[PDB]
RNA sequence: AGCAAUAGGAGCUU
């Protein structure tokens, strides 16, 4: 869905030069401040109040590759974040990625 | 069903109940600009595409 | 599982009370020395199984990508369970599966 | 076809599905037409073939050049022997026949 | 992928139990291969114990350092290599003659155990344990990490002189130790072959090296049904063995000859 | 137990040594050729069963054919030593005994290692020749292997004939190292040429010649 | 006939999968249980085709 | 232009004739500008069954030799080994990982305070020879503050967050080493980024405009000596940005 | 009776 499975040069450039799929799009980037504010509202607790002796079940939250906190219940946070993105409050090109085993 | 001409859409029998979250808008959109000119690209071996 | 110091908060190492022949645990920073319970001092494993059932969470029922099976919960008679194989990824690992009830949340197996 | 996604080949399959369709079995014929999944798997295989053709030819050409340079000076002489440019014998009779 | 092809003696070559006994003789096992988990217990008094399983055993074994090593031996793993407690304890004493004193539980015991005593020593015990687990051999030829029971469809003449197939057990291995396997009784010492022709050169000479080299090249070419005439591969292997040693097809081989400078520079 | 296996391996090595001597041209009595494991154990081992290797040490004389052919073929001494490691001391005794009874060639079969310090005395003991082999290497006779064709050292006149037939110089021949297992087994000295007849799938039979480095 | 043969091979593969999952598959020398499972499935599907 | 993503930890296996077995590599960049700053690996020395010390040693930027991990954890301001382990170990009950963690603790038992460890880092900072302790400390503290995970933060007084990210990286390293988690996929397309006209022109413009500001400095060194008022319209050589952008866009060579 | 070089990039057939 991201790059065409068929269009690639022959020869020594094979597989290194790719071609975008028709519905592909490249993100422009977006400020991370509203994301952090939404996260802070819904219940994320900071790392200055973190103690892995107690927090054995908590789910850790990364933002742009930066670990910024942990949550007691990722389910409602991902649901609300997805609803905010699908309502327009968050930029539509913002990834909201829950990992469940990790 | 039982159409000897139309291609068999895969059985998918292992899973009791599917919980889909998304659908492709159209599967031909995986191709790019140059591959989109090809008529019936699913009837060719990929090197020819 | 090695403990830590009740005063200096470092970790205690083994030692011998040659005048009593009892395994103590010595702090290399402070002078505190407490009595221990277990005379084991070392372990080594080659046939391990840590990571068999550990790959489970409370909300593992919320994963919509896991295949759902019809196995009966021996516990809770549930006719709906998501399932997966051993999450250890070694070459010689088994291929037996694990079964999680979405009703009772007990993990089980087919044996 | 490897599990390029986490525990699956494509995001249209479920986790830990080892069935033939999940791991690259194409049930249709070219006449009947491939499904999108079969099309993508066949594209991966054809791409592997193209990469192999593109990449092994350099090793093969290097090998053949080295063989030619190693054997370039070897000739059958009028006494039947097989000698190099130094006159050293490689075989006392060519092909042993 | 190093590999030997060990042809068996004919009496062994037809029987399967004998072939499996030869397999057991040729395969390499270390204490790692039969060890589950090693412990360390502080046992201040040699004649007594703080443990509750082996107290009866050591009271039946009697009528130095207080540091003890308690390694455990799984049942089926011990079972599969035809190994019992006696040979293992003997082998431990073989290299720890008098700088170590070995106790071993019996084979029928509900727990298969070994106990050792040293004659601050909580780290020399760890070093000794590592050296034992990583260097004690039990049986077989070092360098042979796996052995397979393979079948070869040899064609031999009948008693009427007519060629008839004949179904014999032979051996394939992983790893290479040609000299020691050729000596093992029950092996056809005149037919053992290796797929590493450097080993052949070190063991059998340069003509056998040429034969092995031709066999490998023929295998590589004829794998896919291609047929190259004999004389070309014969020439290639004769150039590679003409000096008495293996001359590689590289700059390190070609440019070490005595030919003119312009040829070597042109390459 | 392990003693029977040790004795059997030693007997196999002794048979290989005798096969070496007979192949090299020396006369060996037909009865000592067919030496069997039990009779060897009778004549060599002890009450405790461990073997005295100082009785195995024999003396071999050249067969008259290998004198008419190899005029430079003298008298052989073969010693199985008892010290696993061998030092300059034992090598000094061996060389003294070899020069003491004008033995042309002395084969010194050892067990474990010959230390480089001791090894340096091997070539400096002219005009006698001292070669050494390890017992583990001699367990299998490699000239009986199917991949090892039969090597036959040429005589001086035949080497000259070979060089003249091909209008050759010595350096233009295929070569064999003096440390080659079959050159070592044959006692090849520098300049001597073996003739190697071998199987040929295109012609049936093919004769090869290699010169010793 | 062709679709019956393909369905039979799919059933055979499903049986191999069941045998591997309930730990009853017979391994081969120098080959892992997972590699044995994969080799048997590949054999089955190549013979199906 | 296709490039691996930034500010993500990836853990790779290594090769047989290599003392290093497992390597966690992260490249760092800032939310403003989206430019690379520094890279910092945490390698696992010790092969399977060989290389008896299975320690983990970091590689800070601007230092020549690789520092052990407990040393930098102490240098960042958490001395007690219990707290170090807790930053590494979220679950005390797990035992195999704790059994694989002892050689690090032993190889870094010498240090017991922040100053000595931070000097130990400083003694390797690749600077000039013979700096005294009080400013070797300042140099090393500057390295630990800036050029160490700038994406986390570059201001002082927030070392705990950097310690937590280090604990996470070490934990992922051990998960990959203890086979409890699979190695990261190099070819996964989700761990890659595409640089379009925006970021490419941003990089080139940053280079050329720093060139221009250096020119402004190299003019204000001389002209101010004359002690005259200047109108700045002879101080900017406008041809620098124009020639640079035109050269790069006309040749394709992206750089000076 | 006289038609520069060096680079980079995109391609052709194996
Ligand atoms: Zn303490
Ligand atoms: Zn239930």
């Amino acid at each position: 869905g991201l790059v065409c499975p068929a269009e690639t040069p022959e020869g020594q450039a094979c597989g290194l030069v790719k071609n975008l799929s028709l519905l592909s799009g490249i993100s422009i980037g977006s400020p991370s401040e509203p994301i952090i504010n939404f996260l802070e509202e819904w219940g994320m607790e900071p790392l200055e109040d973190y103690d892995p002796a107690q927090h054995t079940k908590s789910t850790r939250i990364f933002v742009n590759g930066v670990w910024t906190g942990i949550h007691r219940d990722p389910s409602m946070l991902v649901s609300t974040m997805r609803d905010l993105r699908r309502s327009g409050a968050i930029s539509p090109e913002v990834s909201i990625i829950r990992d469940i085993r990790e | 069903l039982n159409d000897t001409a139309k291609r068999i859409k895969p059985e998918m029998s292992t899973s009791s109940h599917h919980t889909f979250t998304h659908c492709e808008i159209h599967p031909s959109m995986i191709l790019g600009v140059a591959a989109s000119i090809i008529p019936f690209p699913d009837h060719n071996q990929s090197p020819r595409n | 599982s090695f403990r830590f110091c009740l005063e200096c908060n470092n970790m205690l190492y083994p030692k011998e009370d040659k005048e009593n022949q009892r395994l103590l645990y010595s702090c290399r920073n402070c002078d505190y020395t407490e009595l221990a319970e277990d005379p084991k001092v070392y372990r080594h494993e080659l046939i391990t199984n840590i990571g068999e059932t550990a790959g489970i969470v409370d909300d593992i029922g919320q994963d919509p990508t896991l295949p759902r099976s019809d196995k009966e919960c021996p516990e809770c008679h549930s006719r709906d369970c998501v399932f997966f194989q051993s999450q250890q990824r070694r070459k010689d690992t088994n291929m037996t599966l694990f079964y999680v009830c979405l009703n009772c949340k007990k993990t089980f197996r087919d044996e | 076809i490897a599990f390029g996604f986490a525990d699956r080949s494509l995001p249209h399959f479920t986790k830990d599905d080892f069935s033939p369709e999940s791991k690259g079995f194409v049930e249709n014929s070219y006449l009947r037409g491939l499904t999108p999944q079969e099309f993508f798997f066949h594209a991966m295989a054809g791409r592997e073939g193209l990469i192999d053709t593109a990449v092994k030819t350099a090793e093969t050409g290097y090998i053949q050049r080295r063989l030619v340079k190693a054997l370039e000076d070897i000739m059958v002489h009028y006494d039947g022997t097989t000698r190099n440019s130094l006159g050293d014998i490689i075989q006392f009779l060519y092909g042993e026949d | 992928t190093p590999a030997l092809t060990v042809y068996l003696d004919r009496e062994i070559a037809l029987d399967i139990e004998k072939a499996k006994v030869i397999q057991s003789s040729i395969e390499y096992t270390t204490l790692k291969n039969v060890t589950s988990a090693t412990e360390i217990y502080y046992d201040p008094d040699p004649t007594s114990t703080v443990i509750e399983e082996d107290f009866d055993t050591v009271e039946a074994y009697f009528s130095q350092s207080p540091w003890l090593l308690r390694l455990e031996l799984d049942r089926a793993r011990m079972l599969d290599k035809q190994l019992t407690m006696n040979q293992v304890a003997d082998k431990i004493s073989e290299v720890f003659s008098d700088d170590l004193f070995v106790m071993w539980s019996e084979d029928n015991a509900d727990k298969l155990i070994i106990r050792c005593r040293v004659i601050e020593e909580d780290q020399m015990l760890k070093r000794i344990e590592a050296h034992m687990l990583d260097l004690i051999a039990l049986r077989g030829i070092p360098g042979i990490s796996k052995v397979y029971m393979v079948k070869h469809k040899v064609s031999v003449p009948d008693e009427s002189g007519e060629y008839k197939n004949e179904e014999l057990w032979a051996l394939e291995t992983d790893g290479i130790n040609l000299a020691e396997v050729m000596a093992v009784p029950g092996v056809d010492s005149s037919r053992t072959y290796s797929n590493s022709f450097v080993e052949i050169l070190s063991v059998l000479g340069i003509e056998a090296t040429r034969s092995s080299l031709y066999k490998e090249i023929l295998n590589v070419i004829a794998f896919d049904g291609s047929y190259v005439n004999y004389r070309h591969m014969a020439l290639l292997v004769d150039v590679m063995t003409s000096r008495g040693y293996l001359m590689a097809i590289t700059r390190h081989g070609i440019n070490r000859a005595d030919t003119g400078a312009l040829m070597r520079c042109s390459f | 137990e392990d003693n029977n296996r040790i004795i059997s391996r030693l007997w196999r090595s002794f048979r290989t040594v005798k096969e070496m001597a007979a192949d090299r041209g020396y006369f060996i009595s037909q009865e000592e050729m067919d030496q069997s494991l039990e009779e060897f154990r009778s004549k060599i081992c002890d009450s405790m069963g461990n073997p005295q290797r100082k009785l195995m040490s024999f003396l071999a004389n050249p067969t008259p054919e290998a004198l008419e052919k190899y005029s430079d073929l003298g008298t052989l001494w073969v010693e199985f030593c008892d010290e696993p490691s061998v030092g300059i001391k034992t090598m000094r005794n061996f060389c003294l005994r070899i020069q003491e009874k004008n033995f042309s060639t002395g084969i010194f079969i050892y067990q474990n290692n010959i230390t480089p310090s001791a090894n340096k005395m091997i070539p400096t003991v002219s005009p006698a020749i001292i070669e050494t082999f390890q017992e583990s290497d001699l367990v299998v006779n490699i000239t009986h292997h199917e991949l090892v064709p039969k090597h036959i050292r040429l005589s001086d006149g035949e080497k000259s004939q070979l060089l003249q037939r091909y209008k050759l110089k010595e350096s233009q021949l295929p070569r064999i190292q003096r440390e080659d297992p079959v050159a070592r087994y044959l006692g090849l000295k520098r300049g001597q040429v073996v003739k190697i007849i071998r199987r040929s799938e295109t012609s049936g039979r093919y004769a090869s010649y290699r010169i010793c480095l | 006939e062709i679709t019956h043969a393909i369905s039979s091979a799919k059933e055979q593969v499903q049986e191999i999968i069941y045998k591997a999952q309930h730990n009853e598959l017979e391994l081969k020398p120098g080959m892992t249980l997972r590699e044995s499972f994969e080799g048997e499935v590949s054999r089955t599907l190549n013979d199906a085709r | 232009q296709e490039r691996s993503a930034a500010n993500i930890v990836q853990v790779f296996k290594k090769a047989a004739p290599s003392p290093i077995s497992h390597v966690a590599e992260i490249r760092s960049a800032l939310e403003k500008g989206s430019r690379l700053i520094s890279t910092m690996q945490i390698k696992l020395y010790g092969r399977e069954d060989k290389g008896t010390g299975r320690t983990i040693k970091a590689t800070l930027p601007y230092v020549k030799q690789d520092i052990p991990i407990v040393i930098v954890f102490r240098a960042l301001g958490v001395v007690p080994d219990g707290e170090i382990l807790q930053h590494i170990c979220y679950d005390e009950n797990d035992w195999q990982m704790l059994e694989m963690l002892k050689p690090c603790i032993e190889e870094g038992f010498v240090i017991q305070d922040k100053e000595v460890a931070l000097d130990f880092i400083g003694r390797r900072g690749s600077a000039a020879l013979g700096i005294r302790r009080e400013k070797r400390i300042q140099y090393a503290k500057d390295i630990l503050q800036k050029e160490l995970l700038p994406h986390i933060t570059q201001e002082e007084g927030f070392e705990t967050r950097k310690t937590f990210f280090l604990g996470y990286m070490v934990n992922r390293l051990l998960l990959c080493a203890l086979e409890r988690k699979d190695q990261d996929d190099r070819d996964h397309f989700g761990k890659k980024r595409l640089d379009l006209a925006g970021p490419l022109l941003a990089n080139l413009f940053r280079i050329l405009f720093r060139k221009l500001t250096r020119e402004i400095y190299r003019y204000m060194q001389r002209c101010i000596e004359t002690d005259r008022d200047f109108n700045l319209n002879l101080a900017v050589k406008s041809t620098t940005i124009t020639s640079g952008l035109k050269y790069s866009l006309a040749t394709g060579n992206w750089g000076e």
